[PDB]
RNA sequence: UCUCGAGCCCUAGACAGCCGGGAGGUGAGCUUAGAAGCAGCUACCCUCUAAGAAAAGCGUAACAGCUUACCGGCCGAGGUU
């Protein structure tokens, strides 16, 4: 249902593309807040019971395209 | 004697407390 | 084919076989009109869980599909190097 999240973070990000290389080039960056939005937007794409794994899951795709947080 | 399986039971006879084999173990106990 | 020795695994069920499961984020990002395990480059992270790769081998125009890993069951005594 809910759009994918590769997406959802190219526009909190403010970016397009990702980097040639993941966690070696941040492309940009995200607080802990702006995730705590996205994992609620997959809510039901994720089959995690509390927010916090949800988070975990999409805090994966981010680091590994160069998405650093604060 | 692997450790995991013993760790297994444990963590089973700690469920039960509130491998078909591992869980008759933990019921043993 | 016979005999001798060493290491490791095994009734907390080994080795093989057969049956069942092999799941979500997500068709990873990049590249590209497109590439979704599997053209190439880079990364290769976490949920649910008894398991289940950012996918080992086929397969596809690309999907699909078929299996490996991995887990569970049946079986029951040696097995493997």
């Amino acid at each position: 249902g809910v759009p994918p999240t590769a997406e959802l973070i190219k526009d909190e990000a403010g970016f397009e593309t990702g980097s040639g290389e993941p966690q070696e080039d941040f492309v940009a960056d995200l607080s802990v807040d702006q995730v705590k939005q996205i994992a609620e937007q997959k809510h039901p794409d994720l089959l995690s019971y509390d927010l916090t794994n949800a988070a975990k899951e999409v805090v994966g795709t981010c680091t590994s395209l160069g998405v650093t947080i604060e | 004697i692997p450790e995991w399986k013993q760790e297994e039971v444990d963590a089973i006879v700690e469920m039960i407390e509130s491998r078909n084999t591992l869980l008759e173990r933990a019921l043993d106990d």
